[PDB]
DNA sequence: AAGGAAAGTCCC
DNA sequence: TGGGACTTTCCT
């Protein structure tokens, strides 16, 4: 009857996903609240309370038609990438631990997503609402393996095909699927699954987060112009900049933005500047205004650090 | 019958290349190569000059020089060897179509092996000695040039090693290079914070320098100062008279203990009180 | 085709 | 757990 709830989602951004290569534990996806001196982890919840009820996860895409990704969601209770939780009685709340994300390679997509397809197919996990809208009878029929026959394969392995060409190994998405008991005991019924927000890997050029290491100074003349040696966490020759900004009683507008180009960017960890003119140049007491890295895709931004504007 | 390299091969600067890397990209550059005029490398047979047939391949950097896993893929090169005809016609025979296909630790034992079952062996070395560690970022080239007798035999003349070459890539046996810095002057009482920023480097092993006659020091930093090995923040050195009266421009470069390297100059002009 | 960066890998 | 640097690839 019921619905699920993504009540606390994923970090979406900090988080590095792992090569079996890297194998031990490497932490556990965080939550989107999760702060150091207190983390979470993604937590779901039911409404309609339904006494017990198992949920599983699966990692899906983040394109229009929501898929079957290639990364294995590999934890706890997960095998093959279906973390399963056996959500407790009464309390119709259960959150997922440290998860962990599985990368594959761009070798094995293909070849890690037969398996992908070829299961659920089989064990009841989610109706062709990622691999086809052929299938939707990969329930539990009643009774069986569920071999689909040999002919069916060839819609799977072919959807294996042209999902595979278009996949982005850097962003996943979570997809929370709910089953209730039914008559036998068992649970059948598959209660409208719900995707995750969209995290994203950390060890891309371009999701990683942005971090102000050093500065060779932190102040300036209000003119502007002044040389400065900016040292930073790999960041996106051609996708940064460095901001200035402040407070402004009235409202909070004037920004500023460090002159410099992608050729003033040594290998992704430093960046060489001159600072942009402050607005009161009639300034006769210092002004303490910030900076702050700026991704101009997505404009995430790092923590800002002080600058200090002396008058001419 | 005797032999000697006239353009000794490139030593340290190039980079080694893979198959999967771009292939026909590039080739051997010479001794006294240029940005605007290459030159690659030319043995010369002094005296003799007739057919001839010759065998470039790439060998180890130490005493028993046993021939390098590297293959050298590119014109006629063969398994990994070189091979081909020289000009039966003119002395000393050039290559430009040479390539180093660097291999990885995987294919390795067979590589080398590799080697052996294909006759590879400029020194007749050993197999027993054909196996073990080997060092993947440094190679030097050799010439077992055969020629014809006073008569009409397979003469074959004595193999030579060619100058070190060695790979770029390798952190430690790379270019030691200091693309700019912020300040560029300071007080001869030294202490003046400068950042630093060069080409990869290894913070365990890397040092700067400041040369000028009768003064050495080197800039005072620690590890944790050197950002994503591409940027060192170290302190200035104290010079010499701690009452100078001019500018003093001495020299900074990057040094690299292990190797023993020395980065390019750079001045700092050291300036009174 | 000399060089910069992304992808994949080891080892703290 | 959290994170640098190394190795192999890919894109100019």
């Amino acid at each position: 009857g019921p619905y699920l709830q993504i009540l606390e989602q994923p970090k979406q951004r900090g988080f590095r996903f792992r090569y079996v290569c890297e194998g031990p534990s490497h932490g556990g996806l965080p939550g989107a609240s999760s702060e150091k001196n207190k983390k979470s982890y993604p937590q779901v919840k039911i409404c309609n309370y339904v006494g017990p009820a198992k949920v599983i996860v699966q990692l899906v895409t983040n394109g229009k038609n929501i898929h079957l990704h290639a990364h294995s969601l590999v934890g706890k209770h997960c095998e093959d990438g279906v973390c399963t939780v056996t959500a407790g009685p009464k309390d119709m709340v259960v959150g997922f631990a440290n998860l962990g994300i599985l990368h594959v390679t761009k070798k094995k997509v293909f070849e890690t997503l037969e398996a992908r397809m070829t299961e659920a197919c089989i064990r009841g996990y989610n109706p062709g609402l990622l691999v086809h809208s052929d299938l939707a009878y990969l329930q539990a029929e009643g009774g069986g393996d569920r071999q689909l026959t040999d002919r069916e394969k060839e819609i799977i392995r072919q959807a294996a095909v042209q999902q595979t060409k278009e996949m982005d190994l850097s962003v996943v998405r979570l997809m929370f699927t709910a089953f209730l008991p039914d008559s036998t005991g068992s649970f059948t019924r598959r209660l409208e699954p719900v995707v995750s927000d969209a995290i994203y890997d950390s060890k891309a050029p371009n999701a990683s987060n942005l971090k102000i290491v050093r500065m060779d100074r932190t102040a300036g003349c209000v003119t502007g112009g002044e040389e400065i040696y900016l040292l930073c966490d790999k960041v996106q020759k051609d996708d940064i900049q460095i901001r200035f900004y402040e407070e402004e009683e009235n409202g909070g507008v004037w920004e500023g933005f460090g002159d410099f180009s992608p050729t003033d960017v040594h290998r992704q960890f430093a960046i060489v500047f001159k600072t942009p003119k402050y607005k009161d140049v009639n300034i006769t007491k210092p002004a303490s205004v910030f900076v702050q890295l700026r991704r101009k895709s997505d404009l995430e931004t790092s923590e800002p650090k002080p600058f200090l504007y002396y008058p001419e | 019958a005797y032999v000697e390299i006239i353009e000794q091969p490139k030593q340290r600067g190039m980079r080694f290349r893979y198959k999967c890397e771009g292939r026909s990209a590039g080739s051997i550059p010479g001794e006294r190569s240029t940005d605007t005029t290459k030159t690659h490398p030319t043995i010369k047979i002094n005296g003799y000059t007739g057919p001839g047939t010759v065998r470039i391949s790439l060998v180890t950097k130490d005493p028993p020089h046993r021939p390098h896993p590297h293959e050298l893929v590119g014109k006629d090169c063969r398994d990994g060897y070189y091979e081909a005809d020289l000009c039966p016609d003119r002395s000393i025979h050039s290559f430009q179509n040479l390539g180093i296909q660097c291999v990885k630790k995987r294919d390795l034992e067979q590589a080398i092996s590799q080697r052996i079952q294909t006759n590879n062996n400029p020194f007749h070395v050993p197999i027993e000695e054909q196996r073990g560690d080997y060092d993947l970022n440094a190679v030097r080239l050799c010439f077992q040039v055969t020629v014809r007798d006073p008569a009409g035999r397979p003469l074959l003349l004595t193999p030579v090693l060619s100058h070190p070459i060695f790979d770029n890539r390798a952190p430690n046996t790379a270019e030691l290079k200091i693309c700019r810095v912020n300040r560029n002057s300071g007080s001869c009482l030294g202490g003046d914070e400068i950042f630093l920023l060069c080409d990869k480097v290894q913070k365990e092993d890397i040092e700067v320098y400041f040369t000028g006659p009768g003064w050495e020091a080197r800039g005072s930093f620690s590890q944790a100062d050197v950002h994503r090995q591409v940027a060192i923040v170290f302190r200035t050195p104290p010079y010499a008279d701690p009452s100078l009266q001019a500018p003093v421009r001495v020299s900074m470069q990057l040094r690299r203990p292990s190797d023993r390297e020395l980065s390019e100059p750079m001045e700092f002009q050291y300036l009174p009180d």
